[PDB]
């Protein structure tokens, strides 16, 4: 690395786009109705989850929750829909292909 | 000079050669109230020596931990206070010889 | 001058340069000068307060009051903890303005008094003279304490009874006899163990290997 | 291909620490930079106080909530407090005892800060300056202990 | 221009325009802005200065620095009253059994058969005869006061109305030129403020007669009908 | 000291002299055999 002698502090190429363009491309697909689950969504479901959740304020969900399952589902899907908008993002305006 | 041209060894910049770096150390006096400043640095004023420190240290430790043997571990109810409260393990010495 | 046992050899930190130095320090705490100073506001300032109690508990004793290790418990016109609070808070300015008259003279002072000396009658005749009452007082205080915690009594009615039985009402016929026998007797012949040190070390100083004392050095 | 993030230190790939965005992200570094501990321009007794003050008001959650008396109602917050009030004290000795280890060689060498310019020597990491660190050390550890007692004496929810 | 810190106030070093406000030209007045023309004697170099001589009785300066005079030792006199009038019906309130706390009827606890309980305690001051009371009253207040004036064995050469040597300023709080000017002005705003709640002291036993804690606790219970205004009635005229 | 044969210890000795050597002692010893093996020799 005869460059890189300051370690620049746009380490990470922010373009606003990427984040809003993942939440996007993961959550309108997560609201697509299926009938695995009974004519509702994963992030329908999700929705409702976190309100009966919140319901109960103080009090955490519970280990039966089914919370837990919509929650992990849809954050697996979501951080790798913006994980690779920001990698394609940055391989689009660099070079990589 | 260093910086430049890829030259990592001056001798007139020995601290960039050698390492010797602050990474995030900053030397700004701005940081804490003067009213909070002088409180505390008063407050300090008799144990900002080592030798000094170190007899706070030994009076306080001593003094709290004979006192936590005089009353502080019966305040505590320890069971090593309270004592068995049985007959205890006294009779049965052996499962054969059931000394005292 | 003299010294704490006859033909002591004084430290070499204790040169009599200071007074009431009788080359007493054999666990040398007054190694470090600075310390030295504070020891000695420190021995002075205990002996103060032990010449006032020692006064104050015989002026208690002397006429029909609570006994001074009972006279707390009694009913006054304060609530105890207001009584402590205001004693804190006086307190602090008090010791406050006589640390900073330690820390600017190096003697003691009652607020801006740096010489409390109203009557100007301050010298080092009267202050070694202070200084001896003043440990006489804190032994003094010590043994009311002390002869109050083995009879019920106070000083001068243990007085009046070492006074009643000299040989049959003291210290060793009491049941911190053995122990203060003992104590005496090592005592008595601790300084020739010390000048054994002294003598078969011909000038030679010795550290005791102590903390405070860096015996590396 | 371009845009490489991991860079060796202030350029030099001698020296061995391979500046990374753990290390000097712009906010990890504002954020260490800004910690008591490297504001080396203040008295170094008023930064061990807020070191102290953070270190003593921690350290009392765990002998609260899992010491021997943890179980028993109101003993346990007193017992805790007091277990961190002697944790902090051992604490200072370590201080003290380290300042009268470490500082007596006075190293001859500069320092300066990733960007050139010669900054003088932090003062706490002077015999005298750390024994003023240990002493607000002590008087902020103990604080932040009777602080914590409070806390779990008037704060609504503390459960 | 300026930070957040130096707008807090945090740096009590770079502080030289906290006497700015109390003394100088551009100093607070009494109707704030609606006060324009200062008389021109009060400028502002004495502390309390907020330009208020409308009656004009301060325009000579012998008479100003008397009027001075009279001012600070009237404000003592009443920071001790206002501290010395609601401290006994606070230890009532506390529990310690002060017969007659209140402050307007204390001075005839001296008729009583006990004599005066100092803190309600027989082992106190107990003093029986209100004749020698104010016999060592007078005799000590003489020479108190006409040491005042002229000095005597707490300083003699020093200011008549801020002496601060070893016995009046032993804590030392006015080692300093600037703290010293500003707690000038404290002290007779404190002074004003215990003057003006004496005057409401004395108004309040004269038209109410009970105690101003129980003045206090009668406008905390019921402010709107237990005001000034009801006892506004009690001087009419029949 | 007691009844019988004297310097009997207190019932409180354990109490104190346990917590003496076991947390006091060993503090003042490693302290000072600290500050020895690393005092430099001038
Ligand atoms: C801009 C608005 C402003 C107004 C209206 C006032 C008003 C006043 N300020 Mg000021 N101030 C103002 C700005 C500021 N003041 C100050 C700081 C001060 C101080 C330190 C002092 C004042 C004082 C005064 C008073 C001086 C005149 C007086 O004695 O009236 C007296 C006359 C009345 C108040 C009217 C009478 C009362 C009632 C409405 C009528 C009577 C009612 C009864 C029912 C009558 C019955 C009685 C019968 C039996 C005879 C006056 C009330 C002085 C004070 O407090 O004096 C009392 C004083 O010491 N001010 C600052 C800080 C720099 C200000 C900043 O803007
Ligand atoms: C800032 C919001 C917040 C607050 C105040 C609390 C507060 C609390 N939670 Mg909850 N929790 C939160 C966010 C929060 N949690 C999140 C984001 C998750 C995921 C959880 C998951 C969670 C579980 C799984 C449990 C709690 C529990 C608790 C309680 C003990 C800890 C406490 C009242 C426990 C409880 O009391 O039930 C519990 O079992 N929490
Ligand atoms: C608490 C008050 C006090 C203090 C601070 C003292 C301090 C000092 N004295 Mg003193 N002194 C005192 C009380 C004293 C009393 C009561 C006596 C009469 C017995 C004396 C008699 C005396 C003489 C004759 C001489 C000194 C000297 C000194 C100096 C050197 C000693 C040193 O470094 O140890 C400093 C001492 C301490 C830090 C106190 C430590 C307390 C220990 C750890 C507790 C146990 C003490 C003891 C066993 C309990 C009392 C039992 C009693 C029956 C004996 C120093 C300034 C010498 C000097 O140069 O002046 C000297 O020649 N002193
Ligand atoms: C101010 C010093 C002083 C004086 C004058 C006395 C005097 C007395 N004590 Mg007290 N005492 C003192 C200090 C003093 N003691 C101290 C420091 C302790 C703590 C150890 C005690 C503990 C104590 C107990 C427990 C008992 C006495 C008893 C007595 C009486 C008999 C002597 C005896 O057996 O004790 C001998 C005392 C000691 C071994 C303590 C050390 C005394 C030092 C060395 C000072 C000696 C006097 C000094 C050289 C000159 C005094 C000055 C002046 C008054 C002439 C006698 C009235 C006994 C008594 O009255 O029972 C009826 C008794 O039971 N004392
Ligand atoms: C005995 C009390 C007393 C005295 C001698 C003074 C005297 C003085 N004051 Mg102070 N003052 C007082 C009480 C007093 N005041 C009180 C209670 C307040 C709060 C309302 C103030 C508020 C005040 C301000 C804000 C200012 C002064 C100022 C002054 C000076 C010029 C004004 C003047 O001529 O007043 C003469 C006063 C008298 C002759 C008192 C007469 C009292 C009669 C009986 C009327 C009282 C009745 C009334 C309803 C209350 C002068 C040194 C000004 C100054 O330059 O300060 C340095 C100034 O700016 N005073
Ligand atoms: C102008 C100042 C002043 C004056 C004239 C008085 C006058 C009086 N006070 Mg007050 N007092 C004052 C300031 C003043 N006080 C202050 C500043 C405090 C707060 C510390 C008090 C706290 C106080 C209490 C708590 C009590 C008095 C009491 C008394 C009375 C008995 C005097 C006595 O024996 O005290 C001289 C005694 C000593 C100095 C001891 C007397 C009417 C007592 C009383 O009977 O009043 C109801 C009473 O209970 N005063
Ligand atoms: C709160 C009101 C107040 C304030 C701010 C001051 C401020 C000042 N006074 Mg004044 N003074 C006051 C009330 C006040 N005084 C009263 C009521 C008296 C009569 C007892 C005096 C008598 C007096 C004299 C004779 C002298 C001063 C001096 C001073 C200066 C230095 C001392 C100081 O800073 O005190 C700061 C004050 C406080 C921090 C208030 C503390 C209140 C305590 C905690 C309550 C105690 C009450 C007590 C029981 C009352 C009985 C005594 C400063 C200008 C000296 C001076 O000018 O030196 C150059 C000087 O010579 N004053
Ligand atoms: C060198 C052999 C030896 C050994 C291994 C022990 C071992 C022990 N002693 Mg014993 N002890 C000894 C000699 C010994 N002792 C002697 C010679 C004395 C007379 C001074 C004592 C007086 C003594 C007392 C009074 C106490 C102990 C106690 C203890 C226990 C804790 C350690 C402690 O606090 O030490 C303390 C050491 C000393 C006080 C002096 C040592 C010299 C431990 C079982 C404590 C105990 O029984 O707890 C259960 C206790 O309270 N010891
Ligand atoms: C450099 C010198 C410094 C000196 C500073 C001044 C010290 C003043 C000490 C207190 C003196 C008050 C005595 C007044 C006369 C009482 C006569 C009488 O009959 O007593 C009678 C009283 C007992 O009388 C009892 O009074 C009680 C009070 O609530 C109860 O009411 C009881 O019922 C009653 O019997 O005897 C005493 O109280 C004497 C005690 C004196 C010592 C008190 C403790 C003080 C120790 C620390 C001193 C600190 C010094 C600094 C603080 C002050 C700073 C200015
Ligand atoms: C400024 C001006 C300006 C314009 O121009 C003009 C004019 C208007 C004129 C002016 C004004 C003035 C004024 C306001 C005045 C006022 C004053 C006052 C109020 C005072 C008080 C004053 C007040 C006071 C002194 C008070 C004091 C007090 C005292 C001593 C004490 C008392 C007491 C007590 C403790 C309690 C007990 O039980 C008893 C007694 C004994 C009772």
């Amino acid at each position: 690395e005869a460059s890189n002698k300051s370690f620049p502090r746009d380490w990470v190429k922010t373009d606003p786009l990427v984040p809003v363009l993942g939440f996007a491309g993961w959550t309108i697909p997560a609201n697509i109705g299926v009938s695995a689950f009974g004519g509702q969504s994963l992030f329908g479901l999700f929705t409702q989850s976190i309100g009966e959740n919140l319901a109960h304020f103080p009090t955490g969900p519970a280990l039966d929750d089914k919370f837990w399952l919509y929650l992990i589902t849809y954050h697996l899907g979501l951080f790798l829909t913006i994980t690779l908008g920001q990698i394609g993002v940055q391989g689009r305006k660099q070079g990589y292909w | 000079k260093y910086g430049e041209n890829s030259r990592y060894f001056d001798l007139q910049d020995m601290e960039n050669t050698t390492g010797s770096w602050d990474m995030y150390g900053v030397d700004e006096k701005k940081r804490y109230p003067d009213n909070q400043a002088k409180f505390f640095t008063q407050a300090t004023d008799i144990i900002s020596r080592r030798e000094s420190l170190r007899a706070l240290v030994a009076l306080s430790g001593i003094a709290a931990i004979v006192t936590y043997g005089l009353k502080g571990a019966k305040d505590a109810d320890l069971p090593i206070t309270k004592g068995p409260q049985t007959t205890g393990e006294n009779g049965k010495g052996g499962s054969v010889r059931s000394r005292l | 001058r003299p010294m704490w046992y006859p033909g002591a050899t004084a430290p070499a930190h204790l040169d009599g340069s200071m007074l009431g130095d009788y080359g007493f320090d054999p666990l040398r705490l007054g190694v470090n000068k600075d310390n030295l100073k504070w020891f000695r506001e420190a021995e002075l300032t205990n002996g103060r307060w032990a010449m006032a109690a020692v006064v104050g508990i015989l002026f208690t004793d002397a006429v029909g009051l609570p006994k001074f290790w009972t006279a707390g418990a009694e009913k006054y016109a304060l609530d105890n903890q207001t009584l402590a609070l205001i004693e804190v808070a006086v307190f602090a300015v008090l010791e406050g303005k006589r640390y900073e008259i330690y820390k600017k003279t190096g003697e003691t002072g009652f607020l801006s008094f740096a010489p409390f000396d109203p009557m100007g009658m301050k010298s080092e005749e009267m202050k070694l003279k202070e200084l001896k009452n003043g440990r006489l007082a804190m032994l003094a205080f010590l043994g009311f304490c002390s002869q109050a915690a083995v009879y019920g009594k106070g000083p001068i009615e243990t007085l009046q009874l070492h006074l009643a039985d000299p040989g049959h009402n003291n210290i060793y016929t009491s049941s911190v006899g053995p122990e203060t026998a003992v104590t005496v007797a090592v005592l008595c012949v601790l300084p020739m163990i010390i000048e054994a040190t002294k003598t078969l070390n011909p000038g030679k100083e010795s550290v005791p290997y102590f903390p405070w004392n860096e015996p590396w050095n | 291909k371009k845009a490489q993030v991991i860079s060796p230190v202030n350029g030099d790939p001698f020296v061995g620490m391979l500046e990374t965005p753990v290390t000097s992200a712009p906010i990890v570094a504002t954020y260490l930079s800004n910690l008591p501990a490297y504001r080396t321009g203040v008295a170094p007794v008023l930064r061990g106080v807020e070191i102290g003050l953070a270190h003593g008001f921690l350290l009392a959650g765990p002998f609260i909530k899992l010491g021997p008396l943890r179980n028993v109602p109101e003993t346990a917050e007193i017992a805790g407090s007091l277990s961190a009030a002697g944790l902090v004290l051992i604490l200072a000795l370590c201080l003290s005892i380290y300042g009268s280890a470490q500082f007596q060689s006075t190293p001859s060498i500069g320092v300066k800060t990733l960007s050139g310019r010669s900054v003088a020597r932090d003062p706490l990491f002077s015999a005298d300056g750390w024994s003023e660190f240990a002493a607000g050390f002590l008087v902020g550890g103990e604080a932040g202990v009777a602080w914590a007692y409070v806390c779990t004496q008037i704060l609504p929810y503390y459960s | 221009k300026k930070t957040i810190r130096e707008k807090a106030g945090w740096w009590s070093n770079g502080g030289n325009e906290k006497l700015s406000a109390f003394y100088g030209p551009d100093r607070g007045l009494w109707l704030g802005p609606l006060s324009g023309t200062t008389p021109a004697y009060l400028t502002g170099e004495f502390p309390g200065d907020y330009g208020w001589d409308s009656a004009g009785l301060s325009a000579d300066p012998e008479t100003f620095k008397r009027y001075r005079e009279l001012e600070l030792i009237h404000a003592r006199w009443a920071m001790l009253g206002a501290l010395g009038c609601i401290t006994p019906e606070l230890l009532a309130k506390n529990g310690t059994p002060i017969v007659e706390p209140v402050w307007f009827k204390a001075g005839a606890q001296i008729f009583a058969e006990g004599g005066l309980d100092y803190l309600g305690n027989p082992g106190l001051v107990h003093a029986q005869s209100i004749l020698a009371t104010l016999a060592v009253q007078v005799i000590l207040m003489g020479a108190i006061e006409g040491y005042r004036v002229n000095g005597g064995p707490a300083g003699e050469g020093l200011d008549k109305l801020h002496p601060g040597g070893q016995f009046f300023d032993p804590l030392g709080l006015a080692e300093d030129p600037d703290a010293f000017a500003e707690l000038k002005v404290k002290e007779i705003k404190n002074g004003r403020l215990a003057m003006f709640s004496m005057f409401g002291f004395f108004v309040q036993a004269i038209v109410t007669g009970k105690g101003p804690l129980a003045n206090l606790d009668e406008h905390l219970a019921s402010p709107f009908t237990s005001n000034a205004f009801t006892y506004a009635q009690k001087f009419t005229p029949q | 000291a007691a009844q019988g044969y004297p310097f009997v210890p207190p019932s409180w000795a354990p109490s104190v002299f346990v917590p003496l050597t076991g947390l006091v002692l060993p503090a003042i010893a490693m302290a000072t055999l600290f500050v020895y093996i690393e005092k430099e020799a001038p």
